[PDB]
């Protein structure tokens, strides 16, 4: 899982803040 | 994301190029490792991002993949490359693994002799009873022993261990202990042992009364 | 060179917790992600738990979430793990490992792990006690005051309630505090005094309750 | 800085006025504190900066001092206030605390009364042997129990366990549980407790053979 | 209103190691230096180890200097306490404290306290094994295969050395890996199969050897 | 016990830089 406000990117391997 | 490794046992010879498999449950990108494990110690990088070969990690290693689908090749096995072997998916900040795939030394099929050995007297004078099942050179790996107490099935109340293959014949031993109180070990007359194994066409029971 | 060192494993009962430190020779922790991962004895990894750098962001594994806790101390180069509530699946070698690599970049695989430490979780999260009778003495100290009582031995958890005589008998009953053995089970004992010339008439039961095991005994107590 | 505590046990009763001092190896200033605690029971903060009473604290305890020498008084005893009670000096990061002082319940001296008991013989088939040495309402508290095993003084082999006071005669009563495994117990004749107490001008011994 | 709850409590044989862990409610403990106090058998308190806000400063009881290890978790609000190379007067009831009162101010007394965890350690650090036989069935698998052994039950800690006739016996032998039995202690079992025909005469012995604990015990076996 | 490079200062009972 990632931290609240943050996708799996599985392009870059991170946790990306993301908005939706 | 869910990993599935195969096989779960690679039966294989000395200098033989073999490859284990695994497939992720949805696209992964390059993600992936691959471990060595050997028993007792602790897992070994081999290769990361699916295909980079770690520094010191001998070249006859490597892997390769994309997507949901990945392959570790080793080329020209040696002595020392039979253990266990592990994939994993790491992204983010947690990581799964595959069930692993043990690689083992191939040999023909050869079935259990099974030996059956009643507690000692000095033991049983201390108050406990132990009760012995030896399953002697055999191959592969799987076997099933049941504990049969009055021919009532035994459960969570014995312990087992396994030798790893043999230098001379790469055969399996495996050492079963069901433990009683004295009080309990009296109280019944035949002490059973059943053994399954591939090697044997039907189970066979090896069994001794008290005295 | 990068080596790690997990110290904390041993024998727990279900239900129970224990706490696993791992600390590290040869680099500083706070430049990586750490990680707890086990070997179940069925041969294959699970990963259990993480910290990000500087505690932003601590991750586990869903069979473990709720009950453990990772924690980690960049000063001193340490990582923790609480494991409470433990199940008998539990049972496992535990690794501490870091992610890295020889080229360190955004994502990482476990580069270092340490030798491990065994972890078991007993299934008897509870046992039942044995109660053995302690014989009064026929002949002592004439007839005056003779002792008797119940020797409680090998349970587990705390506590145990005693009483004799069905709750008749109040007066003159001792009941001690439970003792520690090595074995890792408790044991007390349950004294009570009684006249010398009532031995050869009244019968004397003590009354044990281990609620935990749902074990009640009672141990008619007499003479040699 | 050594806090030294005096005296080491109190015998008091209800309603009595009485009075602890905490000493200091050097001077400490004010930074001294009181607490109470029960047996198996978390310390409580009474007293600190010397005599600033916490607050829910009652108020028939109070602390004064200064420098070397400082005091805790109780006006007026209630059953509550039966403990123990610790000094401790802090300052800068550190802490450190004196013995500790067991306030009691007074009556006269009592000696224990001993009885010893054979292991019982389900017990014994079972393979473990325990010899029990009860030490019935005695006073004051400090009793040694010694165990010899054919005239041979016993060490590490047995653990204890005391009652609190008494609530009808207020006196305690102590248990001593010698632990052996069947053959070692089979390998002597004369199993004795000795009893050391304030209350017996000389030692007690009590003892039975095997049997 | 202010709690502190300790875990991580047992039984731990000398030289091994603990690992204990403080959580607390309704305060936060990044305003507060955190200490560990033992409760001693002998009815007194030592001032164990603290640990200053933030981590700046830990420090020890010379006592446990070089053994023990404070961390702190501020953002879970943890504190733990290794303990290392465990001693016998170790044996204690552990508290955690907090430096704190109702008006905060530069010098302050230890205002509130969890309950303890009791840990004990034992003075046996080592226990050498006992060796039983495990006897050939001298009427079975006819004049062919005969299989016996040796049964080394109950040591602590590994490994044991087992080897068959003082090391002139080297074919066909097993020493199976140890197990570790509930009890805590370690047991396996080694095996040798034999010619049938040798029974009546070759006489079988195991040198089972324990170095931890200084133990060489020789065992015959014969058939019964 | 202080930090290195710092006393106590017993009449504050707190740590001081000397």
């Amino acid at each position: 899982a990632c931290p609240p406000s943050h996708v799996l990117d599985m392009r870059s391997g991170t946790c990306l803040a993301a908005e939706g | 994301v869910v990993m599935t490794q195969s096989p779960s046992t690679l039966s294989a010879s000395v200098g033989d190029t073999i490859t284990i498999t695994c497939r992720a449950s949805q696209s992964i990108e390059t993600w992936l490792a691959w471990y060595q494990q050997k028993p007792g110690k602790a897992p070994k990088l081999l290769i990361y991002k699916a295909s980079t070969l770690k520094t010191g990690v001998p070249s006859r290693f490597s892997g390769s993949g994309s997507g949901t689908e990945f392959t570790l090749t080793i080329s020209g096995l040696q002595f020392d490359d039979f253990a266990t072997y592990h994939c994993q998916h790491y992204a983010g900040y947690s990581a799964t693994f595959g069930q692993g795939t043990r690689v083992e030394i191939k040999r023909t099929v050869a079935a259990p002799s099974v030996f059956i050995f009643p507690p000692s007297d000095e033991q049983l004078k201390s108050g406990t009873a132990s009760v012995v099942c030896l399953l002697n050179n055999f191959y592969p790996r799987e076997a099933k022993v049941q504990w049969k107490v009055d021919n009532a099935l035994q459960s969570g109340n014995s312990q087992e261990s396994v030798t790893e293959q043999d230098s001379k014949d790469s055969t399996y031993s495996l050492s079963s202990t069901l433990t009683l109180s004295k009080a309990d070990y009296e109280k019944h007359k035949v002490y059973a042992c059943e053994v399954t194994h591939q090697g044997l066409s039907s189970p066979v029971t090896k069994s001794f009364n008290r005295g | 060179e990068v080596q790690l060192v997990e110290s904390g494993g041993g024998l727990v009962k279900a239900g129970g917790s224990l706490i696993l430190s791992c600390g590290v020779s040869n680099f500083r922790i706070s430049a990586h992600t750490m990680n707890w991962v086990r070997r179940v004895p069925g041969g294959g990894l699970e990963w259990v738990a993480s910290i990000s750098t500087s505690s932003t962001y601590r991750d586990y594994a869903d069979a473990v979430k709720g009950r453990f806790t990772v924690s980690r101390d960049d000063l001193e180069d340490f990582v923790y793990l609480q494991m409470h509530k433990m199940r008998v699946e539990d049972t496992a070698i535990y690794y501490c490992a870091r992610k890295g690599s020889d080229r360190l970049s955004d994502n990482d695989p476990f580069d270092a792990w340490g030798p491990g430490t065994v972890v078991t979780v007993s299934p008897a999260s509870t046992k039942g006690p044995s109660v053995f009778p302690l014989a009064p003495s026929s002949k002592s100290t004439s007839g005056g005051t003779a002792a008797l009582g119940c020797l409680v031995k090998d349970y587990f958890p705390e506590p145990v309630t005693v009483s004799w005589n069905s709750g008749a008998l109040t007066s003159g009953v001792h009941t001690f505090p439970a003792v520690l053995q090595s074995s890792g089970l408790y044991s007390l004992s349950s004294v009570v005094t009684v006249p010398s010339s009532s031995l050869g008439t009244q019968t004397y039961i003590c009354n044990v309750n281990h609620k935990p095991s749902n074990t009640k005994v009672d141990k008619k107590v007499e003479p040699k």
